[PDB]
RNA sequence: AGCGGAGAGGUA
């Protein structure tokens, strides 16, 4: 059989892209299509938020004098806040900002491994001429969906739900290619959609690594 | 244990055989102490023990005195369930 | 006008997009409706209806399980399904439905001991509530007895 | 409420007579649904007449009902619970099939309660609030006739209670009608 | 405490222990039927669909109760009589009460149908295994008339 | 069959019932059926429909 | 395993005394100190009991034989 | 908001008292999660009685069917509002529209029996977005009856409980504002002279958000009161 | 079909037969994809004239 | 006295 | 983060040698279909195997025909050829023949041996003949290929069923591990054409798909 | 151990 390779990464935008595979025998386009789609949505490494500890907040259902939104809406906003970390498997992030204006992610203290992928992402609107929020944001690695109920202690450490997945939408469309003098060969076009924290070559490589491990469950390595 | 059920009118002799006392007074409860009265509708000395194996006067707080009635207020110490059928 | 509005978008005039299974990864024949329906959650949540009871409190005038959930009570094994047990040949099922599991306090002490020891056997005795009825009719001007 | 299948046989020969109902048009409940699964009163006298098709106590399952069907059996007397001579109960050979078990009823499963639930359950699905023109081609049989032929030759009947049956080609009834007092028949 | 040993104990004791489900308008005798539990992550009873037609119970929010036979005679009465495999024919009539109600008959009436012109018209196949091999391949139509070999 | 379980009496004969009395057909059928055990004639019943 | 009690009825034509024979037998296997007369699958006493009814080595008659014969063991040990 | 609305939604949201409608039109002076302060326009302004319109929103508190009546502001600072317009998006309101549930992508096909009679299959994307996750409030009570063998007490002296039950209280026997409890934990340690502490009802979880204590006149006030 | 299966083969193949009907019924009702749409209901054009 | 209990009242009525 | 509940097969339970039923547990949630479908499409559509493609008949030049002394027909006799089980040496394709006369079922035992062409069922009925003067004579050609090809996409022309498999069904169900929530117990059921066992028939499909990710392995 | 009656709304 002829064997597929990474022929191209088409970074069509900063968020998402299209990888392309070539060639494939007939039938394998849908096989690696459904396979790699289902794996890329299944189990990729992620960097979601887990715990946010706001200064003057005992419980997550109160106000905070100086910011128009609730504590809880800050928790959903940070629940959608996406980050890339490399050298660790967890990290603590610090936020400090005062004065009237939006609290964007740029005011979070960035480290040598902390990388906010989208600094444009709003968090909350401060509204007072002299007031501030000051929170610590615990971010760890993980995999899949983990709700805050099924995990595993002071009253200040809040809890939110974990959304450990980078991927947003996986799409693929099989088609023929310009293979030299040969027909019935297949150009695989994958269109993945990502929040931005996973490179696509690493994405499809970790995916096929995992599915090769699951076939490796009953055949040896070659 | 038993076969058929028969039913009939009530002789006053059968009524007095069923009973264990003429209830005489309309007040039932003291509601100051939670004891009921001497011979009210809730009556300890006609119907039996309020709590488990204790007289209402509180004489025989031991299981050893089981069966004998008291003299202070005349309550036959038995199970409290005996206040259910009398 | 909805067709014209769909014609304003790119979405087809038929309204029905072809779809692909996530398991087969191949096309559902005869294309299907998708869309956005505006849906509601209602407050008949399951954890305000899910309830169970092994053995809890017993009622006072009849030694029977209590009623409801806020009082940690059993279910009412109502009359119509007593008729339905009569419709099957199930007698011992019924005989433990309304004697051991329900009314006679001695029999369910014996039952509780026998389950925790590892015997499955019932000792009927008598329904307490029937004896209450006997003292009620007897508490009118009616002599009612049991024979030998 | 009270009614337990408690004996095996009454050992009698009463019963009722099942005929498929004909409301006045087509047959609307056929014979092989009313008869199906009930024990005969006496034997089936086949219309090879003095031929015994089934015996006098046999449960009529589907084979015997097909043999009744091919020989066009008209009226079947059958053991019913209403005429069962059981004391304090119902015998087995007057009830027939359980209808959930493909054999005779066992001694005990109280058909009173399964009867009353099975009657009353579809009540949730109920509702709450000239001449004679024959249809098909067969022979005409009259029932309890007192008649006279008029001056023109048409038949008229001086008895109210005369019933107009259209027998088929074989011998069973397939239409039934009421002919009033002094009605001008054509045939 | 909910230890991880007692889930194994419960998986022992509910190996063959039937239960008696009831639905509240218990009209005819199929209203209580016995089943065997299979334990579920969740909080709602899952219930076999055919039995829905016997229970007169759509899934619009119907609530069903469970009872447990304690004594051994009651378990034998449950499994011998009130097990759902026994009740397949109504006491009202000899008809099946295990009637496939609504989706499954749509799957059949879409399955066993025939259009005149589609993939694989009039070809020949050694048995049904090549038929299902055709349909899972996507090389023949689901409903196109074919001569096959059957036994 | 449960409707017409009760009955009345046309003539008591050698039995013990009052003539204009209502009693269930089973008890009277075993009543004259055991008066069939002697040569005496039992009752002439009449069924009712309640 | 257990799906039906059809063939148990095919050897015991009552379908009710199936329950009494089975309850007598499984009661003799839970409370009494007797092994099953069939290889088990770590089943309960119930399916073992009806499963022994499937092979026909127990009905009401054999149970009469064992109550009478073990009963005479209770006579012969009495001396 | 619903997509396929009916035009009544603005009127329904205004008419019920779930929202806060600016009774005089003006410009935002100040907006916060607690209050909204509006400078009044000068032509709607009274001559005397100088004033600015000060609105107190209702934060998380109990409904009468145990739901979450809540008011969120929808405006930024420095913004012109018109008389007769809402300010606080109340419960189930979206920018003054009437927003009962949420709208979703939905497809009509039988899928492996899992929508058999009227059932609904739902993707895990829904529970990931937390877009039907809701909030309930259960007001629990525990009192102090003057009874036999003296009154029953409130303080943290509790007989024969685990130390986790002791740790989740204060020094006075009342759980703090914010302690995330499961079922069976002790909320208020009430002792009976002879142990009847108010405990969380069976199997539920949640979070204490608000403690209230009323006391009869003439009785001692302890430290947390 | 199910009734003749019980009248001919007895109980066990009728039961597990009915299960296999149900599983394949949702497999092919699922894979088939019988939807419903506003284009699916067809007005007859001759309605207006009979009106 | 319906099913299994009808066997039981066969026993009990059989004894008296 | 990467640690996965790796399964291994808990039994290979089997009916007779052309059929078996393989179970797998415990797979991670979602992985049950992505292998039960992936191993389905590879086995059902892409397996290297040998079958019969073209056959010519001695005195028959048309599909709608008959032959005297033949109980069956010619449209029927092609179906018997599809059930033939042939293993071929490293040659691509070769022709065989069958020549025989006489009354009776001319079976697959009467195929010429032709060396490396080995048949798993000599008992396999090809056709019936009912006269002594009835003679059979045909030229059958085997061929090696990579998946099912029908005749209309392709002297008699045969549906090329090169695949050794005949039915595969994954049946994803639940399985529990002591505190984990829900996991896929994958159950394959599978019939072959007898040319190969059901065991290593999976192990070729595992071999094919593992080679399909060879640019993507990342060393482990 | 501490749970009876009304009245109101809803659930299939
Ligand atoms: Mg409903
Ligand atoms: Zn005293
Ligand atoms: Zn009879």
């Amino acid at each position: 059989f002829l064997k597929p390779r990474l022929v191209d990464i088409e970074q069509v935008s900063s968020t998402h892209a299209k990888v392309t595979l070539e060639p494939l025998e007939r039938g394998f386009g849908h096989t690696l299509g459904n396979a790699l789609r289902r794996i890329l949505l299944s189990s990729m490494p992620g960097c979601a938020v887990t715990e946010v500890e706001i200064d003057g907040v005992l419980h997550e259902y109160s106000t905070k004098e100086g910011v128009q939104e609730d504590i809880l809406e800050i928790l959903l906003n940070l629940k959608g806040l996406a980050v890339r970390v490399q050298g660790k498997d967890e990290v603590i992030l610090t936020l400090n900002k005062s004065g009237i204006g939006p609290v964007t992610a740029a005011d979070i203290t960035h480290d040598g491994d902390v990388e906010i992928v989208k600094p444009q992402h709003v968090i909350c609107h401060l509204t007072d001429e002299n007031a501030s929020i000051s929170m610590r944001i615990k971010v760890q690695r993980g995999r899949g969906y983990v709700p805050a109920s099924t995990r595993i202690r002071p009253i200040g450490r809040l809890l939110v739900d974990a959304c450990y997945s980078p991927v947003e939408r996986i799409a693929y469309n099989v088609e023929a290619a310009r293979v030299e003098q040969r027909t019935d060969l297949d150009k695989l076009v994958i269109e993945m959609e990502t929040n931005g924290t996973i490179d696509p070559e690493e994405a499809i490589r970790r995916a096929a690594t995992i599915l090769a491990e699951q076939l490796e469950a009953f055949v040896d390595l070659e | 244990e038993f076969d058929a059920i028969k039913i009939a009118l009530a002789s006053p002799d059968m009524i007095r055989s069923w009973s264990f006392g003429e209830v005489k007074k309309p007040e039932t409860i003291n509601y100051r102490t939670f004891k009921p009265e001497r011979d009210g509708l809730f009556c300890a000395r006609i119907f039996g023990p309020v709590k488990d194996y204790e007289c209402l006067c509180g004489k025989y707080k031991r299981l050893k005195h089981r069966g004998v009635i008291c003299e202070k207020c005349g309550v036959e110490v038995t199970q409290t369930k005996v206040r259910r059928e009398r | 006008e909805i067709k014209e509005l769909l014609k304003l978008g790119d979405l087809p005039t038929s309204g029905q997009i072809r779809l692909y299974d996530g398991r087969t990864g191949e096309q559902f024949e005869r294309p299907v409706t998708v869309g956005y329906m505006y849906m509601l959650k209602l407050n008949h949540l399951v954890d305000d209806k899910m309830h169970a009871r092994s053995t809890g409190s017993y009622s006072l005038v009849t030694q029977q399980p209590l009623g409801g959930k806020a009082q940690f009570g059993g279910q009412r094994f109502g009359e119509m399904e007593v008729w339905a047990l009569e419709a099957y040949g199930a007698a011992y099922t019924l005989q433990e439905m309304l004697t051991v599991k329900s009314d006679d306090v001695n029999g369910r002490t014996k039952m509780y001991k026998n389950i925790v020891d590892g015997n499955h056997q019932m000792e009927p005795g008598m329904p307490e509530s029937f004896n209450v009825l006997l003292k009620e009719i007897r508490s009118l001007g009616i002599n009612i007895e049991l024979e030998d | 409420q009270d009614l337990v299948v408690t004996e095996d046989d009454c050992g009698t020969h009463e019963g009722i007579m099942m005929t498929p109902v004909i409301e006045g048009g087509d047959v609307k409940e056929p014979l092989r649904d009313r008869v199906l699964g009930r024990v005969t009163a006496e034997d089936v006298l086949k219309p090879g007449t003095a031929d015994i098709l089934v015996p006098r106590n046999t449960l009529l399952h589907e084979q015997w009902c097909d043999l009744l069907e091919e020989n066009s059996v008209d009226a079947v007397k059958v053991r019913s619970v209403v005429s069962c001579d059981t004391d304090f109960g119902v015998c087995a050979h007057c009830y027939g099939r359980d209808l959930a078990r493909g054999h005779i009823i066992n001694k005990g499963e109280a058909i009173g309660v399964i009867a009353a639930q099975s009657i009353g359950e579809p009540g949730t699905q109920l509702t709450m609030r000239s001449s004679i023109q024959v249809k098909n081609k067969g022979s005409i049989k009259l029932s309890n006739v007192k008649s006279v032929v008029n001056s023109s030759g048409k038949l008229v009947i001086t008895s109210r209670n005369t019933e107009l049956k259209l027998i088929d080609e074989f011998g069973r009834t397939k239409e039934s009608y009421k002919v009033p007092y002094g009605a001008v028949l054509a045939k | 405490r909910e230890e991880a040993v007692v889930w194994d104990i419960l998986d022992e004791v509910i190996r063959e222990h039937p239960v008696l489900l009831n639905r509240a308008p218990t009209l005819h005798r199929l209203g209580i039927q016995a089943f065997e539990p299979v334990l579920i992550e969740g909080k709602a009873i899952q219930l076999h669909p055919l039995v829905c037609a016997a229970y007169n119970a759509d899934f619009d929010g119907d609530q069903m109760a469970v009872h447990v036979p304690l004594t051994l005679e009651a378990q034998l009465e449950a499994r011998a009589l009130m097990m759902s495999t026994n009740n397949i024919l109504s006491p009202a009539n000899g008809e099946p009460i295990i009637v496939p109600s609504q989706d499954v008959v749509l799957g059949l009436y879409y399955m066993t149908r025939d259009c005149v012109n589609a993939k694989g018209e009039g070809m020949v196949l050694t048995g049904p295994k090549e038929a299902e091999r055709l349909y899972r391949s996507g090389l023949a139509s689901l409903h196109a008339r074919v001569k096959v070999r059957i036994t | 069959r449960q409707m017409l379980r009760k009955a009345t009496i046309v003539n008591a004969g050698s039995s013990d019932f009052l003539e204009g009395e209502q009693v269930e057909y089973s008890r009277v059928k075993i009543a004259n059926r055991e008066l069939e055990a002697n040569g005496k004639v039992g009752a002439t019943y009449s069924r009712d429909l309640l | 395993a257990r799906v039906t009690v059809q063939d148990a009825v095919e050897k015991i034509g009552n379908r009710f005394d199936l329950v009494l024979v089975a309850a007598r037998r499984a009661r003799q296997m839970q409370v009494g100190g007797k092994d099953p007369l069939v290889p088990e699958e770590n089943d309960k006493t119930t399916v073992i009991a009806l499963r022994e009814i499937e092979e026909g080595l127990i009905n009401n008659q054999i149970l009469d034989v064992r109550e009478r014969q073990e009963q005479q063991e209770q006579e012969a040990a009495e001396l | 908001k619903p997509l396929v609305g009916t035009g009544m939604e603005r009127a329904v949201a205004v008419d019920s008292g779930v929202t806060a409608v600016a009774k005089r039109g003006g410009v935002v002076q100040y907006v916060d999660a607690s209050r909204i302060v509006i400078k009044v326009n000068e032509d709607e302004m009274y001559p005397g009685e100088a004033g600015i319109d000060i609105y107190n929103l209702t934060k998380y508190t109990r409904s009468n069917q145990n739901t979450c009546i809540n008011q969120m502001p929808c405006v930024s600072l420095g913004e012109p509002v018109e008389r007769g317009d809402v300010l606080a998006d109340g419960p189930s309101t979206d920018l003054g529209e009437l927003a009962l549930g949420q709208n979703m992508r939905v497809a009509f096909m039988p899928w492996n029996g899992y929508n058999f009679e009227d059932s609904i299959l739902v993707s895990e994307r829904v529970v990931q977005e937390d877009r039907f996750t809701t909030i309930h409030i259960q007001e629990l009570a525990c009192v102090s009856r003057d009874t036999k063998l003296g009154p029953e007490e409130i303080t943290a002296d509790i007989p024969n409980v685990g130390e986790a039950a002791l740790s989740k209280l204060d020094e006075s026997g009342i759980v703090y504002i914010g302690a995330e409890v499961t079922g069976g934990d002790i909320l208020v340690g009430k002792v009976t002279p002879k142990d009847s502490s108010l405990r969380v009802p069976n199997g539920v979880s949640g979070t204490v958000i608000d403690v209230q204590v009323f006391t009869r006149d003439g009785v001692e006030k302890d430290k947390r009161a | 079909m199910l009734n003749t299966c019980y009248r001919i083969l007895g109980l066990k193949p009728t039961v597990i037969f009915a299960d296999q009907i149900m599983y394949t019924g949702f497999a092919y009702a699922a894979r088939s994809g019988a939807s419903v749409g506003i284009d699916d209901m067809v007005i007859p054009e001759k309605k207006h004239e009979i009106i | 006295p319906a099913g299994t209990g009808y066997a039981y009242h066969q026993d009990r009525m059989r004894r008296r």
